[PDB]
């Protein structure tokens, strides 16, 4: 809304931490890059190993 | 009954056909345990397609070793 | 010299970090690619020469 | 309000190739000058901490 919307939009994608280790990067060669993300972001889960 | 579970995989444009063959009769040579080898080859490599295929290849062969190789740079 | 290409300067950065040297003999590493654009930019500088 | 990017890979699948796009997002956004924000002041260093 305040950024120019005309010249350029804004999407967002996220994805619920994954238990198994391979998800988080496999989420990401399909899940994360499937879509082309320009960016991503990364917190703590709210389970911490 | 007593043998080690092994893979190898090949991948790019060379080919190991009759060698590996070849290995694999030379491979028995000697000893007590015997190799027992499921062999796949991938024309194409990926992040995602190497990750997929020896893990896929753990569902069956259920391996405790690998060999890679590959024809790429 | 420590480099890598970031944003727009890094041939500037790495242009005049390069220039200073004088010395004869150089050991290089790096990736296969990086290998060549440092060499093109080794090519420019006039390190590559006898 | 940079110019001549190429977008980013379509799938992992089938590109060997790195984007050529990209550090450039790094950079402006590492001299980003949002100082206002609900957290604090915003600047980073040059390890992008």
């Amino acid at each position: 809304k305040r950024h120019f919307t005309r010249k350029i939009q804004l999407n967002a994608t996220s994805v619920t931490h994954r238990p198994n280790a391979i998800q988080m990067a496999l989420s990401v060669c399909e899940d994360l890059i499937s879509s082309q993300v320009y960016a991503i972001l990364v917190s703590h889960p709210p389970a911490p190993t | 009954h007593p043998n080690m579970d092994i893979a190898v995989i090949l991948v790019g444009t060379t080919e190991e056909v009759a060698i590996k063959d070849v290995h694999e009769k030379d491979d028995f040579h000697h000893l007590p345990v015997t190799p027992r080898v499921e062999l796949v080859t991938m024309q194409e490599s990926d992040p995602k397609s190497i990750i997929t295929r020896i893990c896929d290849l753990m569902s069956d062969k259920k391996v405790q070793g690998v060999v890679f190789g590959d024809d790429t740079d | 010299i420590h480099l890598d290409m970031s944003l727009d300067d890094i041939d500037s950065k790495i242009q005049n970090q390069l220039k200073k040297l004088q010395s004869p003999v150089i050991l290089l590493y790096c990736t296969k690619e990086e290998a060549t654009y440092i060499f093109e930019v080794a090519h420019s500088v006039g390190l590559t020469g006898y | 309000e940079m110019e001549q990017i190429t977008d980013p890979p379509r799938g992992c699948v089938g590109n060997t190739n790195i984007w050529k796009t990209g550090p450039l997002f790094k950079r402006v956004l590492m001299s980003s000058k949002y100082p206002d924000g609900v957290t604090g002041r915003i600047e980073f260093n040059e390890d992008g901490d």
